[PDB]
């Protein structure tokens, strides 16, 4: 079938350079062009560019002179764009879609890859726990701070509480990613039965237990 | 004899108004860039009651095989899929193409040493002559 | 260059109702040129209708496309939960390649009241330096709310996070997270710490917080 094959993510520094690939499979490369998109959190779609494989030519967005640059590999069967000069602008998610002729939309998509640009540096997550200061149901909670690379795994009970927890997605606060989770329990459970917030970070192989002691 | 006039290879010589009869056909500026490119070899040949007209570049090679007043599927150049007739009358090859309830016509005739194809779509003409190779 | 303004850039429905969104240019275009697609969860987007009208492969027959000159539209005859999702239209006739912002189609529920919920800098935060005070606004519908933070009864904005879910596929609420974040020090300062919601359903903003010593 036919499909295009981009890496999920990829880390790099910031005024650096990286390349980002988009294999191509199941049908006759050269024959269609191949778009690149821009998307950022929140924010909509932003077109960079369309490169023929098997000319190599180009057609490009003004706003992404600088930035990008498209180019191909037909032996590989594999587009490439290169950015530069990185900032933390460029932190977005890299759509390449191969394009259907007359009419010329994107009939197949790559999965994204999420570039990150960022100082970097494999950080764990510290794991603090909140408790209140209620009602027959009480909100739990706890906080992962400063944690970078992403993502992180929170599970409650390992897994045992599932429905009514809300794992909110991470904000970089300077270099590093910080998210909440919130639990909800019956007081007729806690405090006697015990909450526990289990945290896993792939990126440091740190896996971290926090229970939820009261003061209420 | 049959067709016997336009039978040879043919070279793209000089092109006007291609690119806007694209426009008018509703073709996407990708394909129009495409198509644009290339300037290719037509080559025609004929068995029977039955013409071949071979568009053969570096890019694509569309050939399309047509019986006369019958009927047939095409996927054009351009990445259309049409339905086509072509008829012969005063000496001229009139191929026209229906697809998204859209009508387009190439004419196809010779001036003299030359073979002059005309694409018509809602008053917009290109014309295209080739000379032989 | 042609500009794509998608009308509705925020719309509820509910199952079973019909739903048009449109995308109008700021000039013309070849109808076979413009394009929709459907973008879930923000992962890779999918073709949904190409040249105005024509419906991807595997795109339900409830879907329809239409246009005309100035405005392009796309209708469901009978919204399905499936549905919901965010809706981009898409120019290739004229360079440059453009988009439109967006449509999000949300589904349509009842209006609900968040759970408010605030939380005091845990003592193993402030023992290893910080102070991240936490409050938790949970399970509302519509998505639109204020989260205000009072610190000895006087607003502060200054170095306040939102975070919002997505769309809740249970029960169609959104939650948030509303996180202030505060050296240790100055947490000291100061003694009332409150979270003030507003939300459509009450008119009294909802309050909760704490004292720093109780």
């Amino acid at each position: 079938q036919v499909q295009l094959q981009q890496p999920g993510a990829e880390l790099v520094k910031p005024g650096a350079s990286v390349k980002l690939s988009c294999k191509a499979s199941g049908y006759t490369f050269t024959s269609n062009w191949i778009t690149w998109v821009k998307q950022r959190p929140g924010q909509g779609l932003e077109w960079i560019g369309d490169i023929y494989p098997g000319s190599g030519s180009t057609t490009n967005n003004e706003k992404f002179k600088s930035k990008a640059t498209l180019t191909v590999d037909t032996s590989s069967s594999t587009a490439y764009m290169q950015l530069s000069s990185l900032t933390s602008e460029d932190s977005a998610v890299y759509y390449c879609a191969r394009l259907r002729g007359y009419y010329d939309y994107f009939d197949f998509w790559g999965q994204g890859t999420t570039l990150t640009v960022s100082s970097a540096k494999t950080t764990p997550p510290s794991v603090y726990p909140l408790a209140p200061g209620t009602n027959s149901m009480v909100t739990l909670g706890c906080l992962v701070k400063g944690y970078f690379p992403e993502p992180v795994t929170v599970t409650w009970n390992s897994g045992s509480l599932s429905s009514g927890v809300h794992t909110f997605p991470a904000v970089l606060q300077s270099d590093l990613y910080t998210l909440s989770s919130s639990v909800t329990v019956p007081s007729s459970t806690w405090p006697s039965e015990t909450v526990t917030c289990n945290v896993a970070h792939p990126a440091s192989s740190t896996k971290v237990d926090k229970k939820i002691v009261p003061r209420d | 004899s049959m067709c016997d006039a336009f039978v040879g290879t043919w070279k793209l010589v000089s092109s006007e108004n291609f690119d806007d009869y694209m426009k008018e056909v509703g073709v996407g500026f990708a394909t129009r860039k495409v198509a644009g490119m290339a300037k290719p070899n037509m080559i025609i040949s004929v068995n029977g009651d039955l013409v071949t007209i071979r568009s053969e570049s570096t890019f694509k090679n569309t050939e399309i095989s047509f019986k006369l007043g019958v009927e047939f599927d095409e996927i054009t150049a351009d990445d259309r899929k049409v339905k086509s007739i072509i008829t012969l009358d005063g000496g001229a090859l009139v191929q026209v193409q229906k697809w998204d309830g859209k009508s387009t016509t190439i004419k196809r005739k010779r001036d003299g040493d030359k073979l002059v194809v005309e694409c018509v779509m809602k008053g917009v003409t290109s014309t295209r002559v080739y000379e032989r190779a | 260059e042609v500009v794509l303004t998608q009308s509705p850039a925020l719309m509820a429905a509910s199952p079973g109702e019909k739903v048009t969104i449109t995308c109008s240019v700021s000039s013309s275009i070849s109808s076979s040129n413009l394009h929709w697609y459907q973008q879930k969860s923000e992962t890779s987007p999918k073709p949904w209708i190409y040249g105005t009208s024509n419906l991807a492969s595997g795109v339900p027959v409830r879907f329809s496309g239409s246009g005309s000159g100035t405005s392009y539209s796309l209708t469901i005859s009978s919204m399905e939960a499936e549905d919901a999702a965010t809706y981009y239209c898409q120019q290739w006739s004229h360079y440059p390649l453009t988009f439109g912002a967006g449509t999000k189609l949300e589904l349509k529920r009842t209006d609900a009241a968040p759970t408010v919920s605030i939380f005091p800098p845990s003592s193993e935060q402030l023992t290893s330096g910080g102070a991240s005070v936490v409050c938790f606004l949970n399970n509302f519908y519509p998505k639109d709310i204020n989260v205000k933070w009072k610190i000895d009864g006087s607003e502060r904005q200054n170095g306040v996070l939102n975070s919002w879910t997505d769309q809740d596929s249970k029960d169609s609420t959104y939650s948030m997270s509303s996180t202030l974040t505060l050296t240790k020090d100055e947490y000291e300062r100061h003694n009332s710490y409150t979270c003030e919601a507003t939300h459509k359903t009450s008119t009294s903003p909802i309050v909760k917080s704490f004292n720093r010593n109780e």
